[PDB]
């Protein structure tokens, strides 16, 4: 029996039949009617456990689900040229730096 | 469909391009501006272009089993590249271009001077 | 994204120097 | 054989089909015809004012009148995203400014030098 | 979104290349007056 | 976002050109430097 | 309960499985096997490993439930729900991963000017 | 207007930053 996670436009929700327990992992937030919990935005890596009950076909049989998010949005796409085109000539320039310290010196 | 099988998938999550060859057959043959660039086996049907941030222009097609199929030009003007001409930049570009040489040209005098 | 934090780091650095600098001309003119 | 050539002037997109030069051509876009009076069909040219890419990208087909759209030379497919009087920088301004500000620095750091060397 | 950072980091590494390439010219420049 | 797109390459150009001034007047320094060796 | 270690670098996406580490597993996806099926050889099993590359968003995304042999599929307590926006050559960086950067670079710059001048006895 | 802030703001610290350098090393 899985804990179906259902979608809004930005909120990832988990959804039981009985009381939801958490275990480990990002507890998000609460909400008035039972069995339901939100995890909030969209972009934000929600990730932990939250083992769960059975339902009205599949009782006396406790579930755990592990919801796992990876959908980055500060990630930064590094690029071989760009990197080695700039540590590269940053070598360079500090190495000239440090050319005019021994020549005064 | 008039012989007219390629066609583009978008409208997903990531950026990314799809050319779907949608003509029944076997080991299906990518062709681009008449020639052999690319090739196919099974598994797979939609070609991959790359990203939409490459501009991936040309002109493709695909051949099945049949006649070959009828091409389709893609133009794509994500530029990226774009820099806003307003009344700021270039404002901006002249306040660059006249610092930096008169610094140049204060220092060049002194370097003369001292020559 | 994390563009519009990221120049006042490096603007800070420059900032140390010229109070840096600001400071030691104030020493050697006054003194 | 020869492709439709496009070209975007600002937020402005221009598109033509040189492979017919003169006749009654016609022009769709995603079997929505477009064409006969906003918009601008001419001869061989059209004209996509406020060139919005969450409205107008998609297949544009160029055949002469009397002829099915299914049985044209080809289609095209277009995903321009447009700005307002902006510029975009290939390699052919981008190898001009860097040749010319070089070239500017070395004709008036020289100037400099003579006349300090004097 | 994965592309503007990128340019941020670009932008930020040819800022620090741009502040030493001004500090080799300087010291290489006073030292032409000692 | 479609407006740091376009500011961040309109300052990633004026700083690549700042970057071939500072060298054309390294190569001058240098060549005055040289001379005195 | 022990979780699932997601790593992701790149493209290729490893699951671990540490429930079981005395026995033989295998996993599924959606009531469906994947890995060990000797066929689209980018995936393939290990005594914990998963190793699925040329990974989307829109498939393959789902429930990942590993059971080891002679175990019925809904014997399991545990299930995995993966949505990950796999990415081509980046990684996940903040600003704090870039001040440390900036200022490591600095201090091995006046690191070096402080040695050549002392080197000129 | 935030983010053009900061590449006017390091110009002015780098033309301050050089003005003071030059004066400063005038005493010698
Ligand atoms: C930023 C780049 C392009 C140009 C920098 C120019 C700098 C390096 C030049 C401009 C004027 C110069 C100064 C002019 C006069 C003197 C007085 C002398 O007794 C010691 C050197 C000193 C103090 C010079 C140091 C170097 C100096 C500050």
């Amino acid at each position: 029996f899985k804990i179906p996670i259902e979608e809004l436009e930005d909120r990832v929700f988990v959804n039981c039949n009985t009381s939801i327990t958490w275990v480990e992992g990002t507890v998000g937030t609460l909400l008035s009617d039972i069995t339901r919990l939100d995890l909030g935005k969209r972009i934000l890596d929600p990730r932990g456990i939250y083992r769960c009950n059975g339902t009205d076909i599949y009782k006396d049989k406790e579930s755990t689900v592990q919801v796992h998010y990876r959908m980055c949005q500060s990630c930064v796409e590094l690029d071989p040229a760009t990197v080695a085109g700039i540590i590269v000539t940053d070598v360079i320039a500090t190495l000239l730096l440090a050319l005019g310290v021994f020549c005064f010196a | 469909k008039g012989n007219h099988l390629v066609k583009v998938y978008d409208y997903q999550e990531d950026g990314s391009v799809l050319l779907t060859c949608d003509a029944e057959a076997k080991n299906i043959t990518w062709f681009k501006d008449g020639k052999m660039i690319g090739f196919l086996t099974e598994d797979k049907k939609k070609w991959n272009l790359g990203s939409n941030a490459k501009d991936p222009r040309g002109m493709y097609q695909c051949k099945g089993s049949q006649n070959k199929s009828k091409p389709l030009q893609v133009y794509y003007r994500m530029c990226q590249n774009c820099i806003e001409l307003n009344a700021a930049t270039i404002s901006g570009f002249l306040f660059a271009e006249i610092v930096s040489i008169f610094v140049l040209a204060v220092g060049v005098y002194f370097i003369a001077g001292q020559d | 994204l994390l563009d519009p934090k990221l120049c006042y780091l490096l603007d800070g650095i420059l900032f140390i120097y010229g109070v840096i600098l600001t400071a030691l001309f104030l020493r050697v003119k006054f003194s | 054989q020869t492709p439709y050539k496009v070209s975007i002037s600002g937020t402005t997109v221009i598109l033509t089909c040189p492979q017919y030069p003169g006749s009654e051509i016609l022009w769709q876009h995603n079997d929505k015809n477009i064409g006969g009076d906003n918009i601008g069909s001419d001869e061989d040219h059209l004209s996509l004012k406020e060139f919005s890419e969450l409205e107008q990208s998609g297949y544009y087909v160029c055949y002469p009148r009397g002829s099915k759209p299914e049985d044209a030379n080809f289609y095209l497919y277009l995903r321009a995203r447009v700005c307002e009087n902006c510029m975009e920088m290939d390699v052919m301004s981008v190898a001009t400014i860097v040749i010319v500000d070089i070239c500017i620095t070395g004709g008036l750091l020289l100037l400099v030098y003579y006349w300090s060397k004097n | 979104t994965e592309k503007v950072n990128m340019m941020s980091l670009t932008v930020l590494g040819l800022r620090m290349l741009f502040a030493k390439t001004v500090a080799v010219n300087f010291l290489l420049t006073a030292k032409l007056f000692f | 976002t479609l407006l740091l797109q376009l500011t961040n390459t309109s300052a990633y150009y004026m700083y690549l050109l700042l970057l071939l001034k500072s060298v054309v007047y390294f190569a001058i320094i240098t060549c005055c430097l040289l001379r005195r060796t």
